[PDB]
RNA sequence: CGUUCUUCAACCAACGGAAUAAAGCUACGCUAGGGAUAACAGGCUUAUUCGCUCACAGAGUUUUAUCGACGAGCGCGGUUGGCACCUC
RNA sequence: CCUAUGCAGCUUUAGGGCAGGUUAUUAUUCAAUAAACUACCUUUUUUCUGGGACGGACGCUCUUAUUAAAGAAACAAGAGUGAGCAAUGGUUUUUACUAAUUAUAAAAAAGAAAAGCUUAACUGCAAUACAAACAAUUAAAGCAGGGGCAUUGUCGGCAAUAAUGCAUUGAAGAAAUA
RNA sequence: UAAGUCAGACGCAAAGCUACAAGGUUUCGCGUCAAAAGGAAAAAAGUCCGCCAGCGAGGCUAAGGUACAUAAA
RNA sequence: AAUAAAUAAGUUUAAUACCUUUUGCAGCAUGGACCAGCGAUUAAAUGCCGGUAAUUAGCAAAGUUAAACUAACGAAAAAUA
């Protein structure tokens, strides 16, 4: 009798200027109306985003066969295409999230604070529990 | 952008901005508004002056005992604590509440507009120089009670709340300035016993 | 909510019941200050009204117009207020003639302090 | 990311782990983990009914590696203002304290230039020196060490004081580690009444086998203090050090080389090393090497006697690295910014008395300013004036007379701005 | 947990540390064999009866059942 | 608390896993017995046992134990006997020289450690020592407790 | 006997799904409420209904005597409707 | 007349029970058990809706009007779907090819078909964002291990936009305790 | 503020549904009422001007008015 | 809605009760004939968040209960010698 499907937001996220840090998302399509360009990615539908620090660019091309082509690209800070800009921006990735932090206040944790570990698989922490629990460097050799 | 909740992206924006100014230091150092950005002034114009006024009311002298008045042929205009009064000697009026001065005490009044008698007429445009009016300090009082309330139907609002005006009490005493109609002259003692105690 | 002294104290000259009776009183005492606060701000409208009408009448007797009085003060500086005119029309009819003339046709001999400079 | 709202940082598996354990000591960790000034006074303001002198000692503490963050720049308001408050809880639970305590609170206070109040330091001190110093024995090396420099550094002399440590802590001189020996021979040799002490010759004897075991800064204090305690060489310390640096020579940062070659030169030791001392220097000039050692570095070659050459003009690039630090220009690119170069911490006023030391050193190097167009010591001078020009106030007639007498050593009397 | 609904179970006095309580009987030296009890499977099903149920998971109080007679 | 008939606090899951027994223990820091010799409340210079603190407030009310933990740098040895012990404790400790020694007691013997006086002004026998420990705890113990310990010098 | 990990299944399609399951009558009816909501009357609207004008095609056959249409516009509130504004 | 945390009486091949009689089986010299028949006890019998009933509908995608940012409702309108594929997945080579889907101006260093080898339709983690009351839902650089095709690039299923279901209870493989 | 609210109404301007009807109904942009006294249009919730702490027999204006009713050519 | 603001005392002008409930009530929507007396967020235990103090708390009386605290990277060198 009605009914609506849950609404999708296509559409581009910055303009020409605008400044991201890798991981954003630029655009959100349904076809490839936008074509990636200079660091940036594309994922399996079609959404495009950064994968460097620096600001949008918008450009069109005209192919061999006659269709015109657009394309997203993102511009390195000073203009700096040399191999050396990537642990620039490492550098940057780490200070953003001490601003964050700086700024929101103390009272907002950004990490957990159990009475208990963790446990650890294969070097990294793991969210899964062990069938027994115990306290770690308590107990000697047989 | 459907939803409701506040967006986040000024703060988002604001965060990126900051690292980068923190760690890359900017090329220009100068910018041209604020090295030849002027002293502060008040205003681009010449300030209108004002325009001057007679004294409103000034103390001259006590009143030492009981005294008699008579009627005069004069009368003449003064305006006094924001309004104007048409005034001849032996007249009561009521006023606003004056500060500094006392019962019993004669006070100048210099604002005049208007001086009349049976044969002439003095206009001030707006005021006349060398005219004033003598009048003695009787009273300082509270006025009636004014009850002031109000309500709102079926919105449960209702206030109250009485006050008492705050007056003073004239009489005037005499009017200088203009000089009677022939055979007007009152040929007699007519006011009080002043004891002057202000000399400048 | 007003007290039975305060009720019977506002309403000693009501009507009927309304004097004696608390129910009846109390309504007719909230109702009556009402209308004393729309009265008190309606009596600066009406007695304006009343000065204008007395001062019109006066200048019509000589020919003239109330609108055309308020344009000619202005031009000769002359700060007096509507109070002030309706009282000379009916009071001091000669002062008010010598206002009329000056501000017609400005024949009014200019008085100095010196009067021999 | 998905476990907390939008804007939120993540967490950091070094710090969960840190945070998420079965044992106890919360707010230990809170304060020592805090990065800001501002962080750790929510946290002091939110445990306040909690805070121990553990916790007060660990806060003073902190403000020493939250200064050290802050570098290029003098102390912060935050930072004076958390101060403040700290300096009253010391006062509270001033009775409470251990030696090791005591320790860290004069060093973290004496690291942001604070000086304690003379009524409460003396408390603290007393804490220290009571019972004749046999609490002393209980504790480890560091704090023996914090509580040397620390007091040292606030300018606490009491001869009653420093005699009582000294004669406590003498016996284990010989088994303390070499850093911490220079430490304390650092002490000795700023306070003049322990100059010819046994407790002096003790400490220069205890450090002769430990001499390979110092750090390169540390090893660069030592030979300086040795310079001045024993210019007899009867120890034998400078001998040792200086055959140390001749074989490392190359194997130390900058500024320990310079210090290093600097006091050689006042020794009267210079030997043909001149072209081995240069290339370093040319080498790192813009970074590891700021106003005070750059100073240092024109004494010791100027002393030594090096004369500018065609292929490493060694002056002339001072002379831009002395104008670039004036004048605090700073640099976008990349490569700078990856290096940290020290020109780019931004603006820093120094003393006109560094000033005036540089422009006699420059003008005693015997090389022209003024008269040509391109000359070695035209961009030092040239920033001097500008420098100048903004605090006239400081110049008075003896300044103007010191620099009037550099200036017309290289060439500069005209009256006129320098061609740069 | 989402801010608004945390704030309520700390204001009624939620202030559990562990997925589960410790066992006093696994305490070497302390094992009471009068106080022997074999572990039990925690329940996971919410008591929704409207009538002798949480109160927390109901939005009233519904009238209680008659008695078989 | 109820919030209109989604009744989403119960569509989450349920975890059954059991907190290891000695979260019942009292946690004591290696810093903090070493701040209490400092200022002069333990005696380091004779072996130090749960009594000992007790009396000197570094515990506040044992049930069934003390467990050692955290790491400190020291220059004196100390001869401590507790019922618990991580690694880095015993490392901090035999750096300096001494020696962690954890012993087993029971309900009743443990009693008779902490008070023995509550026996002997009732003229009681005070309380017999373990003969040994159930196999289950091997590695976690090291040696019997004796209801009256036997003190040595450090 | 209990715990963890890797996984799946049934009724949940009234598809945020739980009191395990599970149909009707009341004109013999009862209580708590609403003009927040119907049936009669009033109100708004005028599609429909009715009337008038333009249109003069077509029947009558010189006559717009009389009858009368496609189509368009305007009016009426009396026909069949729409809404839920007043009163439970 | 409609609306309730509704109440009551009555009815039945609506759910459950056995507590009288009959009946069936078994046992001792007025008894025990019950998917039967009669009697009795107790419980259930949505909401939306141009009033209610009758009819219809309830999840998830695409498209139309409210212009060319996003978003936006009615028992408004026009069409799909509750899957399929062991290759129709991954990856190399060749070229007289450039289509089709429920619907649609996707795409040329890209696809489709043909030929060859394969199982990444993986194990353990993850910065940062889209969206969003919450629950969940969506995209994803990068790190370690073992692999596939190439020979230093790509692969964590399928051109993209639908093919789905919380917790509880139950069951299976393995591992650790007791 | 772990509060109240989840019955909304009309004017001008658009679109769907109805009959390019309804003081109809469903969305959307601005305003007013709701919770707003005072002035103009006849009475005047939603239109036009304009936001009331109190008193006064001072003055200037807005919308709208200027042969009588009814202030002003 | 029986009053208000004024007045030369003749009169003139302004002015559809209250409560409850509502998008909207002078309401032809609800309740009250009038007076006096009576008549409705109270107490206990526990938890959360502010304010004001004590500077651990209770018993006991040199010894015991309750609470709280308990390792995080030992990072500074300011010597015009
Ligand atoms: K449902
Ligand atoms: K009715
Ligand atoms: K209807
Ligand atoms: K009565
Ligand atoms: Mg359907
Ligand atoms: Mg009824
Ligand atoms: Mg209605
Ligand atoms: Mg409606
Ligand atoms: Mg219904
Ligand atoms: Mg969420
Ligand atoms: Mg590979
Ligand atoms: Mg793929
Ligand atoms: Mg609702
Ligand atoms: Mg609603
Ligand atoms: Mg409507
Ligand atoms: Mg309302
Ligand atoms: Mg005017
Ligand atoms: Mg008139
Ligand atoms: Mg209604
Ligand atoms: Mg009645």
């Amino acid at each position: 009798q009605g009914g609506k499907s849950h609404a999708k937001n296509w559409g581009p996220k910055f303009g020409d200027g605008e400044i991201v840090f890798p991981g954003m998302i630029i655009m959100r399509q349904k076809q490839g109306i936008y074509s990636p360009g200079y660091n940036v990615g594309r994922g399996r539908d079609y959404t495009i985003f950064a994968k460097t620090v620096g600001y949008v660019e918008y450009s069109k091309l005209k192919t061999e066969r006659g269709k015109t082509r657009r394309y997203i690209h993102v511009v390195p800070i000073n203009d700096d295409w040399s191999p050396e800009y990537q642990k620039l921006a490492d550098e940057l990735v780490v200070r953003r999230a001490e601003v964050k932090r700086q700024i929101l206040g103390h009272h907002v944790h950004t990490e957990p604070a159990f009475h208990f570990s963790l446990p650890q698989r294969n070097g990294n922490m793991s969210w899964l529990l062990n069938s027994v629990h115990k306290f770690p460097g308590t107990t000697t050799l047989a | 952008v459907r939803t409701k909740l506040p967006s986040k992206r000024p703060f988002l924006q604001t965060a990126s901005h900051l690292a980068v100014n923190s760690l890359v230091p900017s090329v220009r150092t100068n910018r041209w508004a604020d090295l030849i950005k002027g002293p502060a002034v008040r205003s681009c114009i010449p300030e209108i002056p004002e325009v001057p006024k007679p004294s409103e009311y000034t103390t001259i002298g006590t009143i030492e005992g009981p005294y008699t008045l008579n009627l005069e042929r004069v009368f003449g205009v003064v305006e006094l604590a924001g309004s104007q009064y048409k005034v001849t000697p032996d007249d009561v009026i009521f006023t606003n509440l004056l500060h500094g001065i006392e019962v019993n005490e004669v006070v100048m009044l210099e604002r005049v507009m208007l001086l009349g008698s049976r044969s002439n007429t003095i206009i001030g445009r707006p005021y006349i120089p060398g005219a004033c009016v003598l009048a003695a300090v009787e009273e300082h009082f509270l006025d009636g009670t004014v009850h002031v309330f109000k309500r709102k139907k079926r919105k449960r609002y209702r206030r109250y709340k009485p006050t008492r005006p705050m007056m003073t009490t004239l009489r005037i005493l005499k009017v200088l300035g203009i000089d009677p109609a022939p055979g007007d002259e009152l040929g007699i003692p007519s006011g009080p016993v002043i004891k002057i105690t202000n000399t400048e | 909510t007003f007290s039975r002294e305060q009720v019977f104290t506002f309403a000693k000259n009501f009507t009927g019941r309304a004097r004696n009776v608390y129910k009846v009183a109390l309504r007719r005492v909230e109702r009556g200050l009402q209308h004393s606060y729309v009265g008190r701000k309606e009596k600066k409208r009406t007695i304006r009204s009343l000065w204008i009408q007395r001062i019109n009448a006066g200048c019509r007797e000589h020919g003239f117009a109330y609108s055309a009085l308020i344009n000619g003060l202005n031009q000769e500086n002359i700060q007096l207020n509507r109070k002030v005119l309706s009282e000379l029309a009916m009071h001091e009819p000669d002062s008010f003639k010598a206002v009329l003339d000056q501000v017609r046709f400005m024949k009014g001999q200019e008085i100095y302090a010196n009067v021999e400079p | 990311g998905t476990i907390f709202n939008t804007g939120v940082p993540g967490p950091r598996p070094e710090v969960a782990q840190k945070l998420s354990t079965e044992y106890q000591g919360h707010i230990l960790r809170m304060i020592s983990l805090a990065e800001s000034a501002s962080e750790l006074d929510e946290v002091l303001w939110s445990s306040k009914k909690h805070l121990r002198p553990v916790h007060i000692a660990r806060s003073c503490l902190k403000l020493e590696y939250l200064r050290t963050k802050e570098k290029g720049r003098e102390v912060s308001e935050p930072i004076k203002n958390l101060a403040s408050e700290l300096e009253n809880y010391v006062e509270l639970y001033s009775t409470k304290f251990t030696i090791g305590q005591v320790s860290q609170l004069v060093r973290g206070l004496s690291s942001i230039r604070r000086n304690i109040q003379p009524d409460l330091l003396l408390k603290l001190a007393a804490v220290v020196v009571a019972d004749d110093g046999r609490q002393v024995q209980l504790a480890n090396e560091m704090d023996c060490r914090d509580l040397f420099f620390g007091f040292f550094s606030q300018g606490f002399d009491n001869e009653l004081f420093w005699k009582r440590l000294s004669e406590s802590v003498l016996p284990r001189l010989p088994y303390f580690n070499a850093d911490v020996v220079s430490t304390v021979l650092r002490v000795v040799s700023g306070l003049r009444f322990l100059h010819n002490t046994e407790f002096a010759h003790a400490t220069m004897t205890a450090l002769v086998p430990k001499v390979g075991d110092l750090s390169p800064a540390r090893l660069a204090d030592a030979f300086f203090s040795a310079s001045l305690l024993d210019p007899t060489d009867v120890s034998g310390l400078n001998a040792k050090l200086e055959e140390r640096f001749l074989r490392e020579f190359t194997s130390f940062p900058i500024k320990d080389t310079v210090t290093m070659f600097q006091t050689v030169t006042v020794r009267r030791h210079s030997t043909p090393e001149l072209a081995a001392q240069v290339a370093p220097l040319v080498a790192a000039q813009a970074h590891q090497l700021p106003v005070r050692h750059l100073r240092r570095a024109l004494e010791g070659m100027v002393t030594a006697g090096w004369k500018d050459t065609a292929e490493i003009p060694l002056y002339a690039i001072l002379a831009k690295q002395a104008a670039r630090l004036v004048l605090g220009k700073q640099s976008a690119a990349t490569s700078a910014i990856l290096g940290k170069h020290v020109d780019n911490q931004g603006y820093q006023r120094t003393p006109v008395q560094l000033l005036r030391q540089l422009a006699r050193i420059f003008a005693n190097t015997g090389l022209k300013a003024g008269p040509g167009a391109n000359q070695p010591l035209a961009p030092y001078f040239a920033a001097l004036q500008r420098e100048l020009e903004g605090r006239l106030a400081e110049l008075d007639e003896q300044v103007t007379d010191d620099f009037a007498e550099s200036f017309k050593k290289v060439g500069i009397a005209e009256g006129a701005r320098v061609q740069i | 947990l989402h801010k608004a609904y945390a704030k309520k179970l700390l204001k009624l006095g939620f202030k559990r540390r562990f997925w589960t309580d410790p066992d006093p009987q696994m305490v070497p030296g302390f094992f009471d064999p009068s106080k022997y009890k074999p572990r039990e499977r925690l329940n996971g099903k919410p008591n929704l009866r409207p009538d002798i149920g949480c109160p927390a998971l109901r939005q009233s109080q519904r009238p209680l059942k008659k008695l078989p007679r | 608390l109820y919030d209109g008939g989604q009744l989403g606090l119960v569509k989450f899951p349920v975890t059954r896993q059991i907190p290891s027994y000695e979260v019942l223990y009292n946690q004591l820091g290696v810093s903090k017995l070493v701040e209490f010799i400092q200022l002069g409340l333990l005696d380091h210079t004779k072996t130090i046992t749960m009594k000992e603190l007790l009396n000197a407030g570094c515990v506040s009310s044992l049930k069934y134990g003390v467990l050692l933990y955290g790491n400190v740098s020291l220059s004196f040895p100390i001869n401590i006997e507790v019922t618990a012990c991580d690694d880095r404790a015993r490392r901090s400790i035999e750096a300096a020289g001494g020696k962690v020694t954890r012993v087993y007691y029971t309900k009743d013997g443990l009693e008779g450690l902490l008070f023995p006086k509550r026996f002997t002004d009732k003229n009681l026998p005070l309380p017999r020592p373990a003969v040994a420990w159930h196999p289950k705890f091997d590695g976690k113990f090291d040696a019997v407790g004796q209801i009256p310990p036997v003190y040595e010098a450090v």
